[PDB]
């Protein structure tokens, strides 16, 4: 649990696997359920459900980050990477959703004939 | 051949009733706006093209929710305060005649009584200034409070403010608020211009009768709205185009005294007024009121006839809350006589002064058994407000009546907030759909 | 944005499913308990919809194709006036009567498919 | 063979969970969730379930809920703290009968007013069971050294309302449909239900009233029939009608004891005063006792002499049949019922007494004052069961004695929740199969 | 209806999985939190069962086939009378002790079937 926080990105990619107290317990339970469901739904709408590493169909725009693959997976940590592309997360998230919807429509069209 | 196909996320909705929560802009206030979740800096409103919805102003669950929430907050904010049970005693009262005017004689009483101390076996002799509306004579003369045979009073906590704060009403996940953007909508029927929002705009819970203050204004025409216009038992909500400024003052220079009536229990009595004694009053402009009344008459002539003459009259009968314009200048409760406002007939610089009275024992929400004592406010008070509407009532003139008479109304606060939630409705999302397609599952 | 395609045709609004999909899960005092039951209610409604999708074989999908033929007694309009001359809000009012029949048909069909595939 | 996973198997285990309702009154049936108009019930074929009547958690939950509802309904009512004073009492005369000499007392006292300065001098009629004499004489209320009385709000009604207890999602309620079930052991005929039937929380002692009747024969139940420390519950085949009345025409006075607080006292009876009582039939009771004796001999031999004797010892609630007939609390003497011996038209009248300060649920520290009811009162009810106890007759005792018991209200609702149990569904299973994943 | 095939054999109970798989998700006063905490607990139980199914790679299915062999040390009965002369209630009692270890196997094989 959080054991690869100081390793490179590539190394970490291999290991991704009432009363006062009674009121406080219930809020924690609700928060945990909410977070789990939100993450599962976000993964699902991208077509990445059931996977830990998922390949998408959206090309990488060089304006998000112009570094080479050698100084990303062998020179940074995920905490360092998160600081760079934090401004572009929602753009990529919308692009993934549009791409998956197009795939659904294309599959329907293929089954139509 | 065709087959059923499932779609998840289709834009469909239905009517629903749900629990809406509060949002306020990011401390002691009656409506605990500090516990409300913060509001986003810019609302996300989505204009919905090619869709027409149906609205009804008079069957809206948001009005009932707002009424219940306001009453519950009012009750919750009065629990940790001082219970004035020992104040129900025999008072010895005399008339106050010291630098008073002839229009305010017999309205103030100087009352002396015996009071409990911090020590359970000691008594004190104290005095206070009371209003004539708060004392009943019993057999100088002897008096008692207005409530000693009906209920028990609770002193309002003096660090709690009565000023309204804008409130936003938000919907949960899976719900939306449809907002009508038409200008000539009377609040019933189809609205051909709709948007969707997550929270309503800022609404101030102002408690008043016969006159709506600090509200929202119509954009093009003065709007007359009634559930059943040909029925004379229904109130008429009138929404203005431009506001009318009203200035209200209580000129007396009041003094506050603290009397220890128990261990850690204080009673805030009134001492002596420093200076002369004069009547509280409100002022409105004459030309502005005449313009507003002419516009109201013109817009009311579209419902009753081309030629009928329209006249206004003052209220008639009822308790002092409903026969007068009742409001609150930040701590002090005013009951003003609006008889020079509704006095005119219409056929087809100066000021108007409304004398007001002050009460100190308050029964809110038309309830019995729970009264409240408002501690006196130190110094001169003055609040400036906008009149932005009226609540009217029509007399049932039969036998070939060519004249229609309108009189001010009010008393039920559901109509006060029905005038702010008239363009909103709450809908529930149904994101599952089935449609026919040639596609077959392999 | 959200519900922006509410007036668009059934074909043009079928490409905006993800917009409405994500705005369904997150999008002591008087105000204290009015916020917790809202969260619990949203979670339960979302879970009910997800289970309904899952028991039809359409789990984790936005558009899903079924083996149930379209009974003509439900509607007789051709596809040219459904996906191009109609809206989902206008389409729901017509077939609101026959929804549960289709739901039962889908459930039985998916269960039969699983039963005969495992055999 | 290979492991195969099924989700949706019909398996269950015994569990424990909180059940909710399905239904002015003490029991807030208006706040409990609405009842389904269609009773849903599925018969379960070729399954037998073991039941235990004497270890049902539904009984404990019902007890706790009833007590909590009672406590909650008493919060907004008037507190009679100024009532604990010295009272000057005199005997009641002027058309009182022989059997009512010393039961009513005329007590005068000083009382507070709506003004804190002045006091009034008032009087009221009290029952002898409510006042304790202290050194005409001077008395005081019986509860002024243990608890503080709260005056029951006169608008609420004490009449029980049927309540249905529902199970949450993931839980089921199983019912034993056997008509000769004795509450413990296997049950062949089983069904599953959503909610229990309409159960009225009727509070009484020594006698079960307004309940349910056995379908074919009188039922006799106990945790250990050979142990004398266990109560014996008897369920009737047919009910026995009982007529209870208090023939006094009462009045109610209102006294302003504070700013918004009223005390409801007793005035004067308009007319003659007489004793409250209850009537039962004689032949019906004789036949019912004969049936109970016949069903009792299956455990104690066919030659033992079976005799019924009255109770012995304890507080007034335990030694008497105590109930509540339309707002007034009755305590009746039942020595004319359990007085007989059985070897190998007319009526029976039970004289009753009335109280107004009531300690419910066997608690110390909380009491309640019941305001007087105006006019005459009358009510008709069904006896549908008994609660007996057996004394330990040793030294070769060929005779058995059964005497009425009670006092604990859990045995009252244990006689209505005995064919019910709560289970938790376990929907995931694995089985050996002749297929394989590819 | 609900729990209708309780006494029916294991073969006939496999055709009614949905009638019980559907009723596991729907059906400050005295009755205030007795509702809320029960609702949260039901949600948590349903979610836990869903995750447990997902671990073995059977998420979305009612009947799932697995490659773990049935060791002849849990039940020596043959595949004739098990599905024709036995019920789920009787079956659960026998193999109740060996369940927890199987839940291990059913997991591991799955990842191997992905690793290969
Ligand atoms: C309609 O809206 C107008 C405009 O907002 C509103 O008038 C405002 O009333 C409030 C409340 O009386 C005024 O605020 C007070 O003004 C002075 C100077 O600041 C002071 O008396 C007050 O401060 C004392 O009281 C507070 C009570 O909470 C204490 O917190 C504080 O520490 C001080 O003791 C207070 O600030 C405000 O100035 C006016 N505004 C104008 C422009 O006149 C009017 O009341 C509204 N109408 C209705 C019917 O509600
Ligand atoms: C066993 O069940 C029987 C049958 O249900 C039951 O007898 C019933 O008792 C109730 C309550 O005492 C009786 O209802 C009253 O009857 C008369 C006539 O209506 C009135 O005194 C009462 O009305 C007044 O009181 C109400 C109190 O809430 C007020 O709401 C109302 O406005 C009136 O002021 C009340 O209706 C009922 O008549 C009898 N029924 C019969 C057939 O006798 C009996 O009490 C139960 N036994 C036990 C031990 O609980
Ligand atoms: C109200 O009455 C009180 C007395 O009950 C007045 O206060 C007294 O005023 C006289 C005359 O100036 C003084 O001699 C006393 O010392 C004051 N105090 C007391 C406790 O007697 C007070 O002036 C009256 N107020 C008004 C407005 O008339
Ligand atoms: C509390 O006292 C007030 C004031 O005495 C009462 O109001 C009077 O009620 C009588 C009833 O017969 C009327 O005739 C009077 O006209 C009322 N006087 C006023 C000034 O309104 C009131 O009724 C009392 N309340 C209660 C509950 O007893
Ligand atoms: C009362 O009406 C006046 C006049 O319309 C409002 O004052 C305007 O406030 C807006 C918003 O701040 C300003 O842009 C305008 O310039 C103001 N108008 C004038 C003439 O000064 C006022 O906001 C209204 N509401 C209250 C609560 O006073
Ligand atoms: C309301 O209007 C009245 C009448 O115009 C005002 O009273 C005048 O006040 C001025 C000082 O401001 C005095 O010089 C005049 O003698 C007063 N006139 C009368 C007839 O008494 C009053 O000030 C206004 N009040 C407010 C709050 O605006
Ligand atoms: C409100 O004020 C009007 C005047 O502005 C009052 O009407 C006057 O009442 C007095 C007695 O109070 C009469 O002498 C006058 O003749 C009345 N004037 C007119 C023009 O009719 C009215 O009574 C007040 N309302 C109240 C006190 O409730
Ligand atoms: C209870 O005692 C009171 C007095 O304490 C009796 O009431 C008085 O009866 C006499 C004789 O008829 C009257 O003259 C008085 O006017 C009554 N009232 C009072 C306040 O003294 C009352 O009759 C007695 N009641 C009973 C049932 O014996
Ligand atoms: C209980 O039974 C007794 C005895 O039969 C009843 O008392 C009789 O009442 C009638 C009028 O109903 C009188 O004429 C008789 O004289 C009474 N008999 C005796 C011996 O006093 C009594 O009414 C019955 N009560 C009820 C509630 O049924
Ligand atoms: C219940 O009633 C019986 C009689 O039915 C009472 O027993 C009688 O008690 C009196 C004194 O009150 C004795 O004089 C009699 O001899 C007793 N009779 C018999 C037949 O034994 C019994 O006391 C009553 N129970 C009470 C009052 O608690
Ligand atoms: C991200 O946005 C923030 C806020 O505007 C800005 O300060 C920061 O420089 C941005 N970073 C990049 C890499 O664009
Ligand atoms: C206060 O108490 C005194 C002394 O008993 C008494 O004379 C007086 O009347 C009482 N009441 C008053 C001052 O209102
Ligand atoms: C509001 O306007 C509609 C037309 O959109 C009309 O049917 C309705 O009667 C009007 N309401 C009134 C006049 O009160
Ligand atoms: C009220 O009296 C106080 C105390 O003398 C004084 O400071 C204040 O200015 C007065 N307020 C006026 C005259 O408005
Ligand atoms: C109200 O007072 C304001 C100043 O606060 C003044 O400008 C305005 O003219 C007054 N209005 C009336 C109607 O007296
Ligand atoms: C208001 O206007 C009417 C209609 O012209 C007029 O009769 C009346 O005198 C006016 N009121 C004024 C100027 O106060
Ligand atoms: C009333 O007269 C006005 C004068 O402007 C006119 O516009 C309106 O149409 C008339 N109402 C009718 C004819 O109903
Ligand atoms: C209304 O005006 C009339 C006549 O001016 C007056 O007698 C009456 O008291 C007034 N009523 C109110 C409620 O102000
Ligand atoms: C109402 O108006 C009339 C006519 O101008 C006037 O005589 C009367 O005094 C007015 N009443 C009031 C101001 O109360
Ligand atoms: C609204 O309808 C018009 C006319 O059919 C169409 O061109 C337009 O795209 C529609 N707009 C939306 C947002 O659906
Ligand atoms: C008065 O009551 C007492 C106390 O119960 C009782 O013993 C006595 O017999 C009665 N005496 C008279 C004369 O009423
Ligand atoms: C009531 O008060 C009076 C007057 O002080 C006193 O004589 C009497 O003993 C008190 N107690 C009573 C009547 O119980
Ligand atoms: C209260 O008084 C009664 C009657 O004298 C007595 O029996 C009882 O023991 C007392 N209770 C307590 C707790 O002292
Ligand atoms: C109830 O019957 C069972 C057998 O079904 C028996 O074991 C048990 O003792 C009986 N209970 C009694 C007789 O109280
Ligand atoms: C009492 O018994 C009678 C006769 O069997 C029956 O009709 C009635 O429903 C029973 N219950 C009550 C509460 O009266
Ligand atoms: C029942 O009671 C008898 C007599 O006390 C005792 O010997 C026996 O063990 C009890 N039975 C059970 C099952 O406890
Ligand atoms: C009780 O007495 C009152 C008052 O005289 C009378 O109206 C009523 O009928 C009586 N009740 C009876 C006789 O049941
Ligand atoms: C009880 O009263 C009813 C009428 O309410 C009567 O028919 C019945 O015979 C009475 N029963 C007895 C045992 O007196
Ligand atoms: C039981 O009856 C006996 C004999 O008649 C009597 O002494 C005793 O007081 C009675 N007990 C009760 C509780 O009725
Ligand atoms: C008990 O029964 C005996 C025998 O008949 C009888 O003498 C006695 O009076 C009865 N006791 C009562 C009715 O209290």
């Amino acid at each position: 649990f959080l054991g690869a926080a100081g390793s490179t990105m590539g190394a970490a990619s291999m290991t991704l696997t009432l009363t006062v107290w009674g009121i406080k317990q219930l809020q924690a339970r609700v928060l945990a359920v909410e977070r789990y469901l939100r993450d599962q739904q976000l993964l699902g709408i991208w077509g990445c459900s059931g996977k830990l590493i998922c390949c998408t169909n959206v090309p990488w725009n060089s304006s998000w980050s112009n570094r080479n693959l050698s100084e990303i997976w062998d020179n940074m940590t995920w905490l360092q990477w998160d600081k760079e592309i934090s401004n572009y997360t929602q753009i990529i998230y919308g692009l993934l959703e549009e791409s998956q919807n197009q795939q659904e429509k294309n599959e329907q069209d293929l089954l139509a004939l | 051949n065709l087959w059923v196909t499932v779609y998840y996320g289709v834009p469909v909705w239905k009517d629903a009733e749900t629990t809406l929560f509060c949002a306020s802009d990011a401390k002691h206030n009656v409506w605990a706006t500090h516990a409300c979740v913060p509001t986003d800096p810019n609302p996300q409103e989505i204009h919905l093209e090619n869709v027409t919805e149906e609205f009804n102003m008079w069957k809206n669950n948001m009005v009932e929710q707002m009424h219940t929430d306001i009453i519950s907050l009012w009750d919750q904010s009065l629990k940790p305060c001082v219970k004035l049970t020992p104040l129900c005693v025999t008072l010895q009262c005399t008339n106050v005649t010291n630098n008073i005017t002839d229009d305010m004689r017999g309205e103030l009483k100087n009352c002396s009584f015996n009071m409990t101390t911090e020590l359970r076996d000691k008594k004190q002799k104290v005095y206070s200034l009371f209003y004539r509306l708060d004392v009943v004579q019993i057999n100088n003369k002897e008096y008692r409070l207005i409530n000693c045979n009906t209920s028990a009073i609770t002193q309002a906590c003096p660090k709690v403010s009565f000023e309204p704060i804008p409130i936003h009403y938000c919907a949960p996940a899976g719900f939306a608020i449809l907002k009508c953007k038409d200008k000539k909508f009377n609040g019933t029927g189809p609205c051909p211009s709709v948007s969707t929002v997550q929270c309503t705009h800022g609404i101030k819970p102002v408690v008043s009768t016969q006159l709506l203050l600090n509200g929202s204004l119509a954009e093009e025409e003065v709007m007359i709205r009634s559930e059943n216009i040909t029925n004379n038992a229904k109130n008429i909500l009138v929404q203005f185009n431009t506001p009318v400024q009203i200035n209200c003052t209580r000129p007396n220079n009041n003094t506050r005294k603290s009397i220890r009536i128990g261990p850690g229990q204080a009673f805030y009595a009134t001492g002596d007024i420093i200076g002369d004694i004069r009547q509280a009053h409100c002022n409105v402009s004459k030309a502005t009121w005449n313009e507003t009344l002419g516009k109201v008459v013109k817009q009311l002539r579209k419902h009753f006839g081309n030629n009928t003459i329209i006249r206004f009259a003052n209220s008639s009968g009822g308790d002092l809350e409903v026969t007068t314009h009742s409001f609150n200048c930040g701590g002090e409760f005013f009951y003003c006589n609006t008889s020079g406002l509704f006095n005119s007939t219409w056929i087809s610089n100066d000021s108007i002064t409304l004398p007001c009275r002050i009460k100190q024992i308050i029964n809110m929400w038309q309830r019995i058994g729970q009264a409240m004592y408002a501690p006196p406010i130190q110094g001169v008070i003055r609040c400036v407000s906008n009149i932005t509407g009226l609540i009217l009532t029509r007399d049932g003139g039969s036998t070939n009546s060519t004249t229609e008479t309108f009189r001010p109304g009010g008393g039920d606060m559901r109509d006060n907030w029905r005038s702010e939630l008239y363009k909103y409705k709450v809908v529930k999302i149904e994101p599952l759909g089935v449609a026919p397609t040639r596609c077959k599952r392999r």
